[PDB]
């Protein structure tokens, strides 16, 4: 049955998390009540991806919901399909985290890790073949980034020969909540390297450049910000969610996207970039699809790609369109940019089609790149860290919480080290 | 949830209290009887308000407040004015001998008498919060009760009530409206008592307030009534984070986080704007861009220092009213530019925005114009050591000579105590130079 | 129920004693017979900080009064506001001091002195507050020099912890009352640099010299002196009778003034001094009061302040005027005068303003200075005591009673270091 | 008589047996509920068609196949596909998980856990056999199943059935249609593995398979589909001659015998013709001549290589249809003269020829025409170890950076396994070299 199991964690996870159901229970002919209105048995042929089915024809998904404050938890089981959700997975604190990872991943959260972990088991025991884990979280803030990172450690002791896989979104001064955003996502990105298999970086910086420079939106919101990720989860699991030639699963994704464990980390890439309205006159043409997919511009993390090289792509086409002319332009790419692809993988882009496009649109294309240039992000990151680091500024936050500085050392020169692996194939 | 208990000590601490829950209840529309008609959950609730407001059955709505000094005349007058029916008798306690502008007698001598019988009605209090979230403290720094209590008291709390956070809205002395030659060694004395034991300070100094209403308000001699109605728009400016709630509204707490990034460093200061009296009021109203430079202009300061001549580590802009995002970024964009916004080079330069929909609101008879929108900015500058310097300069006038000494030392204080906060003192103010200088 | 405890002790001391409850009883709307006829609340707002409440809306003062003779205490009874004393506070004896201190200190002075210490018990227990004592007497007497303050070192014994303030009268030659008053003067103040916290040095020079020059009276009483002790007194204690802080209290007052122990005396002044001259056209402004007020000629002690420095000063305007403008002259003063103010004592002068004026003034200005210059009234003294002890002149008087010589150059030595103190901190440099 | 087992493994396998066993029903007048009535013998007889059905006394014709893939969603169709009644129950064996396109994971992981109940599964078929002549195992080489499972199951096969033969086809990775970046790896893997179990392979390149069906079929982008049904017209060719009365390759031992004197160069080339689109309502008949003149064309081989530039070893030659022997030496007379045809000096330089006169059946709604004679060339020549060399350099160019091994490693599988089946490949590609190479 392959089965995934969602989890959502702190603000940003469940924000995100919530507007992933809303598009895919769309996609699937679900509506907010968990009943089946659709029209193509294409839809519910791999529901049980996602979906358990409930007792009397209606499906619930297969998501917990989970939260060190009660705030977002009633913005959520207040929205449109928040009453879609299991109401006995939601877990939840009172005391909040106060962005601080400390208070996430050891002193606040650690009283509600097995309240969170006695949900996820009985959510697994119903599983007939689970397939692994699936995380939505922020890497700046302490509930998803603390105590995101600490589900991850507690879940992978339990199953740890399935499939953790994560979406988690980097910190940006230009959307940034608080200053100490980059000890938060150092700390939380040295448990990525560690305990998960596949994560996909969703760059806010990214996202904000794409709002304010291509969409034209003087002063974006994170709700114009997560019409951008969900566009992008919607597209990146397609093939998990319908049939094709290519029945995709987390470990088949993993034994081929990824050539050396630690280089785990994805830069996503959608086409076309819509707004909340759009309107969407003029279709695309698979030529245009296809260079704006692989244009700096399109890319949900803010890396010149041809400041590195690809290691392996993975590209999906939806919608009705000649699968030859799909064909033809990507192996046109290849060539147009031969010099930003290792050769010493063969053969490493392989692109999908899948028929069924996302709500209105008629034809989309979304792209996972393993790509050297995501070094770029891990620097950034790495330099703003040290800046404050340098003189243990705002440190105290940290070491009230039983916290040491060895502790913050090491989880940078980690970063650094991962940092020089991807230069390393840059020059092969 | 998460509630506040707010703590006023002394003449200055209690007056501002009388104004700002004056303030407060005229923002929520709490009545002089406590009844809120609009509140449509009757003995509780966990509305916003609620962080500072309880509920009886009866539908009465309490402040989170305990009164007290070591005399009775002030808090008499709480007991029967306008709002004597908000208060339960026992949330207002005096004693009946004062500090006479003495530290010791504030902290010992009489302080002593009293200070059991103040924690057990915190206690009270606090035992009705469902997640106390700390304190607010508000006090004078040159009364003998708001020093020498109120540190007694912060080292009594943090016992018993182990690392939850404790905020000061504190009272620094000037020349024009002190009452007391001994301030300087009271303000010493307090400082280096609750620095370790104080997690924030908002410090208002005296002659800002005092100048501000002078050349702003076109007050011809300020009194304790026309500061007091000002300092309570500020306080309310810093706590509607806390009472009230909106898609863009920004927790106090956020705000502590980039505003204190060393233990000792934790003297935020604060602008206001606008600042402006109802004759010249009418006429210009004030876009986003007016209030928000307003707030760079070293005469709209809460404290009396010159912030160019300083570094930020943090500016946290905390727009209230009529004002949408797009203008606050256009305003900092322009003031990025013709200002000398100078950071240092361990922090983001990058301004914290929260904007609050509720509108500000004037107490009628008060000398504020009512506006649509208005701005308070928490900016942590070295600047701000200036204060120290000037209080530092004042003591060491005095103590060379050893004058007035005598009256703390026959209360049971040791010169030692003195030097010893002054040390402090002096270790502060290098503490400040040093966060300034550049990284190697 | 911020209570003082009030004594006055012998000639002088009830004198001025039972003209002070007159004033004051005027200003807070009291009768002689004690019922309030007054037409402002702000008259009984700290009426209980003097008077005592007694059953059926009457208004006791909170005094004692003791001599070691009947004489005068004879006459508080029979004028006005004779009645409004408690009977059982007058303590009185018969044997008389004779104007030798050491009889009322050590024998005369000692019969006498449990007699008023129960009535004091009974008042001070009678208090809801007990603030502190105040003390009218002379230094140059008998009864008053010796006997007040040996109740001063008795009081203090019992109540160690309050407030000690004296209005302490000098002697001048110009109203000389006995040759001996130097002896009686030393011996008293040697007892007040020790066990008081705040005297008020009011000298009959001063007052002398005032009736003479400005007031222009031929034959000064001791009527006409005791005008001006009275205006005095009057606003010294206003702050501490009418609505509002600063110097609300004895203590407060004491903090604040006095930055070493032993410096505790204080130069009263007073303005408009013209109480009932014959120029008009006085027209008085808030510019004038002030610039009047720090002039040596409306000094109650006969010091010059630009002979010395202000450690500390306390200014309290009554009556109708703009604040700002007191603000601004009282700026004005300081900087025209920073000469003679201790730059180590920052803000050392404050001010107080009350609506109520004093009767039959449309404004007055009162003053209280802690100035080295007051050392030229010791100095007076000390040399003058020095004329007579350098020849042993009338010491059997004194030694008859049992007292030594080390005794007088006990107290002469004293007073002489605190001539070297005030003259001490004059030369004292801020840097 | 004597039979054959067919083992089909991974999604490879299964559906190119599901379009053989299919194809052979129509061949052999099988409906698909098993009904036979050509056949006369009820649940019994000895005919040839017996060595890949069995019967029962109900007259239901049972292919001797048995289906194996580590996951189910690929053989449910065969359970529930058009010839779901053609099978039993335990003629499916589906897993849980499948290998993750990892050998490693097939060999080793999900392999020891099945093996024994698949081993069983085919017991029980051997069991009712008279004379099982051996076994014809159909995979992939790229898949995680197909080329880790079935390595194993080569390997246990040599131990339950020592003297029996084992047969191959092997599907050939090609980027237009691979799934995996790890297939080179899988490939090498499998191949060292079995290449002492297997005593002929016959390797179906999907590169020439799916250009085949855009040259001559004019169908755009091929699928599994059109691939399948024409893989299915080569092995058929291949296997009519066991099933069907004739001479030449009547038993699994021939196919050695006549196309693998070497052990190792156990490789034989798949040439067919004509492949001609059933769209084409109008075609002339090619002849004799023709048709066998086609089996030297490049574009018609089953793997992309150039034999002129190769030497033979063995060439056989099967037609199916109307095709007199004069016609044929006719036509191998020519051929000779002008085509360049080197066979090695320790060989006869000639041809075995073999003659069906049924022709060729065509799955009605397919995508082929209808003909009245086809070959199938089965070549033994040194020329399609160019595909050996293809397959090593992609090797060569991720094993040289270590890409991908830990996910082998991580299922125990040592790296030294790597080099030594990269050792046995490097060992290969000098073999063919030797045979045939010159100054
Ligand atoms: N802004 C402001 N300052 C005040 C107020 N009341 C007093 N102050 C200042 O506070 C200082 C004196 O402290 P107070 O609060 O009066 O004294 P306290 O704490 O009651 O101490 P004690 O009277 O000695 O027991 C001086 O600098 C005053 O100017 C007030 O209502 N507002
Ligand atoms: N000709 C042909 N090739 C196929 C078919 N199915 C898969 N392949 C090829 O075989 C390789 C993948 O092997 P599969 O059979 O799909 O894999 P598997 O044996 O199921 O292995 P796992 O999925 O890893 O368990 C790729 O080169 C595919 O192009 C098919 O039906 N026909
Ligand atoms: N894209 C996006 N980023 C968000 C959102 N909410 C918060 N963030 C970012 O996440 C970080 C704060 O983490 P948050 O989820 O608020 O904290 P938590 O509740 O403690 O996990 C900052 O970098 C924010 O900019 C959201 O809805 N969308
Ligand atoms: N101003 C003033 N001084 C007085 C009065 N009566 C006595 N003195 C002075 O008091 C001194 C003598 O003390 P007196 O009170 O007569 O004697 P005692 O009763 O023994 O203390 C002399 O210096 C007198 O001038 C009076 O009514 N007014
Ligand atoms: C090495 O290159 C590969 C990457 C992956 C993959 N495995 N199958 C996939 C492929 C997909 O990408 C194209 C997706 C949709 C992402 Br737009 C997928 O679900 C996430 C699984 C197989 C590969 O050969
Ligand atoms: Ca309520
Ligand atoms: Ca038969
Ligand atoms: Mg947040
Ligand atoms: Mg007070
Ligand atoms: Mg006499
Ligand atoms: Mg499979």
């Amino acid at each position: 049955m392959r089965e995934i199991v969602h989890i959502q964690a702190g603000q940003c996870g469940n924000q995100i998390g919530a507007k992933f159901w809303e598009v895919i229970s769309d996609e699937h002919g679900i509506d907010p009540t968990g009943s089946y209105h659709g029209d193509s048995d294409l839809q519910l042929e791999r529901i049980n991806v996602y979906y358990n089915e409930a007792t009397g024809n209606k499906y619930v998904p297969r998501a917990i919901l989970v939260d060190l404050e009660p705030g977002t938890m009633d913005s959520v089981r207040s929205g449109p399909f928040g009453q879609i959700f299991r109401p006995d997975n939601f877990v939840f604190g009172q005391s909040g985290a106060g962005n601080n990872w400390a208070k996430g991943h050891y002193t606040e959260g650690a009283e509600l890790v097995d309240s969170v972990l006695d949900v996820v088991r009985k959510e697994s025991e119903s599983c007939d073949c689970l397939q692994g884990f699936q995380l939505t979280h922020s890497l700046g803030g302490g509930t998803g980034s603390g105590m995101g990172t600490l589900l991850i450690s507690k879940i992978r002791e339990e199953y740890p020969d399935r499939i953790m896989n994560t979406f988690s979104v980097m910190p940006s001064p230009k959307v940034s909540d608080t200053v100490v955003e980059p000890y938060n996502a150092t700390l939380s990105v040295h448990q990525l390297v560690e305990n998960t298999d596949e994560t996909y970086c969703i760059d806010n910086e990214a996202l904000y450049d794409i709002c304010f420079r291509t969409l034209k939106l003087t002063t974006p919101t994170y709700g114009d910000l997560n019409h951008l990720v969900s566009a992008t989860m919607s597209g990146v699991t397609t093939c998990l969610r319908f049939p094709g030639q290519l029945n995709a699963d987390l470990r088949k994704l993993a034994v081929n996207m990824v050539p050396f464990p630690r280089l785990h980390f994805f830069m996503p890439g959608f086409a076309p970039l819509t707004s909340r309205g759009s309107q969407q006159y003029r279709a695309l043409t698979v030529p245009e699809l296809t260079q704006q997919m692989f244009d700096s511009k399109n890319m949900m993390a803010a890396c010149d790609p041809r400041h590195g090289r690809y290691l392996t792509v993975a590209a999906i086409f939806r919608g009705r369109m000649s699968m030859k002319e799909v064909d033809e332009q990507m192996l046109n790419v290849q060539n147009k940019n031969s010099s930003y692809f290792v050769e010493w993988i063969p053969n490493n882009v392989k692109t999908a089609v899948c028929d069924i496009p996302p709500r209105g649109l008629k034809m989309s294309a979304t792209f996972i790149g393993n790509s050297t240039a995501i070094q770029e992000l891990f620097k950034r990151i790495s330099e703003q860290f040290t800046a404050m680091f340098r003189r243990k500024a705002f440190l105290h936050w940290y070491t009230g919480e039983g916290m040491d500085e060895m502790e913050f050392t090491e989880a940078e020169s980690n970063m650094n080290d991962l940092v020089s692996e991807y230069q390393q194939y840059q020059d092969a | 949830m998460r509630e506040c208990i707010s703590i006023h000590v002394g003449q200055a601490g209690v007056q501002i209290g009388n104004a700002c829950w004056e303030l407060y209840c005229l923002e929520h529309g709490i009545q002089p009887d406590g009844q809120m008609p609009s509140d449509k959950t009757i003995g509780g609730g966990d509305d916003s308000f609620n962080t500072f407001f309880s509920e009886t059955g009866a539908g009465k709505h309490v402040p989170r407040a305990v009164f007290v000094d070591l005399e009775p005349t002030v808090i008499d007058e709480v007991r029967t004015g306008t709002y004597r029916q908000l208060f339960h008798p026992e949330q207002l306690i005096t004693g009946k001998e004062d500090a006479a502008n003495n530290y010791a007698r504030g902290h010992y001598t009489i302080g002593k008498e009293i200070i059991d019988l103040v924690l057990d009605r915190i206690r009270k209090l606090a035992d009705q919060c469902t997640g106390l979230q700390g304190f607010l403290v508000f006090h004078s720094f040159g009364g003998g009760t708001g020093s020498g209590f109120t540190s007694l008291l912060m080292e009594r709390l943090s016992v018993d009530y182990g690392k939850k956070s404790k905020l000061e809205f504190s009272i620094y002395p000037a020349p024009q409206v002190s009452t007391a030659v001994v301030e300087p060694y009271n303000s010493i004395l307090t400082t280096h008592t609750t620095l370790e034991h104080s997690d924030c300070a908002f410090m208002v100094d005296n002659e800002a307030i005092y100048d501000i209403c002078r050349r702003n308000l076109d007050i011809e001699r300020p009194t304790y009534t026309n500061l007091n109605r000002l300092i309570s728009q500020i306080v309310s400016s810093i706590t509607a984070s806390l009472r009230f709630d909106g898609a863009l509204n920004v927790d106090l707490t956020e705000f502590q986080t980039n505003l204190v990034p060393y233990p000792r460093i934790h003297f935020p200061l604060a602008t206001y704007a606008p600042v402006i009296s109802a004759e010249k009021a009418y006429h210009e109203q004030l876009s986003v861009a007016e209030i928000t430079n307003a707030c760079f202009e070293p005469a709209n300061q809460m404290v009396k220092c010159d912030p160019r001549h300083g570094k930020y580590m943090a500016c946290c802009l905390l727009y209230r009213g009529d004002v949408v995002p797009k203008d606050v970024n256009a305003a900092i964009a322009t003031i990025k530019t013709k200002r000398s916004i100078q950071f240092v080079d361990w922090c983001p330069t990058g301004f914290k925005v929260g904007i609050n929909y509720q509108p500000p609101t004037v107490v009628p008879g008060g000398d504020l114009a009512k506006v649509q929108r208005a701005v308070c900015m928490l900016s942590n500058t070295t600047a701000i050591a200036e204060a120290w310097a000037r209080l530092d300069h004042k003591f060491d006038l005095m103590y060379a000579k050893r004058a007035f000494v005598h009256w703390y030392v026959g209360e049971g204080m040791e010169e030692g105590e003195f030097s010893e906060a002054r040390e402090d003192m002096a270790a502060l103010e290098k503490d400040y130079e040093e966060v300034g200088v550049d990284s190697v």
